[PDB]
């Protein structure tokens, strides 16, 4: 599909005598998942804010990261005087929610209602947190969403951020069924998916002990994906943070159900695409 | 927020962006505001005011074929534009929010000291979420515009913009509202429902002392 075309923005490297840490705006944060996959390929953060409202979604962040995190509230309390006076941005990252952005809902509002115009709040941030001309300093953007969108969403998406949506599918790195696209202008931004040894490829492995898979993979019948002691049982929550790249015990941080784990994991981000994803940001910012 | 002027001796004239109107309100207008206007932008899905402007301006304007192809090239190749308006014809935020998201790229830099003038305006069946979040998008507030003070028939508009003379001084005008037309029903669907003349060449008034 070749309806607008641009060239994306490469910026030049930086040696590592001029090597600085990151500093992430996070929009659409909910489970910390940018700053744990910075974590853990061993980058300096030198700040970290994310806007978040929920309020399980944020005990997440401040058990898992230890008051790294500086919280925003809504992201319309943010104005362009909270963008510029928190010192300017190095990694932008977001996912909008998409309850009205997918397609699976037969009723479904469409971009322009309160959960997907939240979109354009993430432009109007990222309009103000892109540098102005003249300045060469390496900023980087990326915007997720779901596969299931309309032409006509995605292809006015594609013109506001002007940059080719990637489609990464979580079964090529992982253990999960979920296809999403992917905006923003990373070196690298559809090379091929370098699929990691220490990451787990079957569902098997994302298993606990006495457990059999009945599939091959998850997606995201009136039975169940598996076996437990010859009967079928609803997949464990950290199984699922095992499926979903995240650490073992991760989601697990406050007096929550089981229905709340499930709403905070399905909304998260797949962390391998992710880690992926911020590969080569390791040449351009400071290692630790 | 107040900006300097500029002597009015310098004569330049004015690239306008209009954007979703449809029928050329900013290029006639502008013709008989008495200032010479450079080039006029024209882009709309629909296809009869799109013939009307073809037909009617004779073609002195750059023509887009749809409002979803401009992009920051055509913003940068068709020159800086002064002046950014956006006329009314689930679109609704739609259209908006082209308009603003053409209006970041039309937005002088930190550094230009260009006198920048745009304008937007909408029906008065918007939600409470939508005027909070709106403005909070345009940092500003607009003000309503009635016609009950002016007008027979109901017009009520509040417009945002850098366009002075709008807080308090304004009241209504007295001479070009009974000269514009006659109120019958045909001309209340055509000139009744339009909204170039009424309030336009008002927020167009403070433009022509600068240019
Ligand atoms: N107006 C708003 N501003 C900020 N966050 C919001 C919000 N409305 C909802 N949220 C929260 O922000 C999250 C966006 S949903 C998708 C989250 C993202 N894909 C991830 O990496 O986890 C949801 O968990 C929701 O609870």
């Amino acid at each position: 599909h070749d309806q607008e075309f641009d060239p994306p923005k490469v910026y030049p490297p930086v040696p590592a005598e001029k090597r600085k840490p990151i500093r992430v705006l996070s929009l659409f944060d909910g489970i910390a998942t940018g700053l744990l996959v910075l974590k853990d390929l061993g980058i300096q953060v030198d700040r970290y804010i994310a806007s978040e409202v929920c309020e399980d979604s944020i005990t997440v962040g401040m058990v898992r990261h230890q008051g790294k995190i500086m919280y925003v509230g809504d992201v319309r309390s943010v104005t362009q005087k909270h963008i510029q006076e928190w010192g300017p941005f190095d990694l932008v990252i977001g996912g909008s929610p998409c309850n009205d952005l997918s397609i699976v809902n037969p009723a479904r509002k469409g971009l322009y209602e309160g959960t997907g115009r939240l979109f354009f709040e993430f432009y109007r941030l990222l309009h103000d947190a892109r540098p102005k001309e003249g300045d060469d300093r390496p900023f980087f953007w990326l915007f997720e969403n779901v596969v299931a969108m309309g032409v006509s969403d995605k292809r006015d998406i594609s013109r506001f951020l002007e940059s080719n949506p990637v489609m990464i599918d979580a079964k090529e790195v992982s253990a999960a069924h979920r296809a999403r696209y992917f905006w923003g202008n990373l070196p690298g931004m559809n090379r091929p998916l370098a699929s990691t040894v220490n990451d787990k490829l079957e569902l098997q492995e994302c298993l606990e002990h006495g457990r059999i898979a009945k599939f091959s993979k998850v997606r995201t019948d009136q039975h169940f994906p598996v076996f437990m002691n010859e009967k079928e049982d609803i997949l464990w929550c950290t199984e699922m943070e095992r499926v979903f790249g995240f650490p073992v015990h991760y989601t697990d941080v406050s007096n929550m159900s089981r229905l709340a784990r499930q709403r905070l994991l399905g909304r998260s981000w797949s962390v391998p695409v992710i880690r992926h994803l911020f590969a080569p940001l390791k040449e351009y910012f400071a290692c630790v | 927020k107040l900006y300097p002027a500029i002597p009015a001796a310098r004569r330049r004239p004015i690239r306008v962006l209009s954007l979703f109107d449809g029928i050329a309100t900013g290029y006639l207008v502008l013709k008989e505001l008495g200032i010479k206007v450079g080039k006029y932008v024209a882009s709309e899905v629909c296809e009869e005011s799109i013939a009307v402007g073809t037909v009617k301006h004779e073609g002195n304007i750059k023509y887009v074929n749809d409002v979803r192809n401009i992009t920051k090239k055509n913003i940068e190749e068709w020159g800086p534009f002064d002046l950014v308006i956006g006329g009314s014809p689930e679109g609704t935020g739609r259209l908006f929010f082209e308009f603003y998201h053409l209006l970041n790229y039309s937005r002088p830099k930190e550094g230009d000291d260009r006198p920048f003038f745009w304008m937007f305006e909408n029906v008065v069946a918007m939600k409470v979420g939508d005027k909070r979040d709106i403005s909070r998008f345009l940092e500003c507030n607009p003000v309503m515009i009635d016609a009950i003070k002016v007008s027979a028939a109901h017009r009520a508009r509040y417009f945002w913009g850098n366009l002075p003379g709008m807080n308090r001084i304004f009241g209504f005008p007295v001479h070009y509202t009974d000269v514009s037309n006659m109120g019958r029903g045909a001309r209340q669907k055509l000139l009744g429902r339009s909204w170039s003349v009424p309030v336009i060449r008002h927020l167009f008034a403070p433009l022509k002392d600068y240019f």
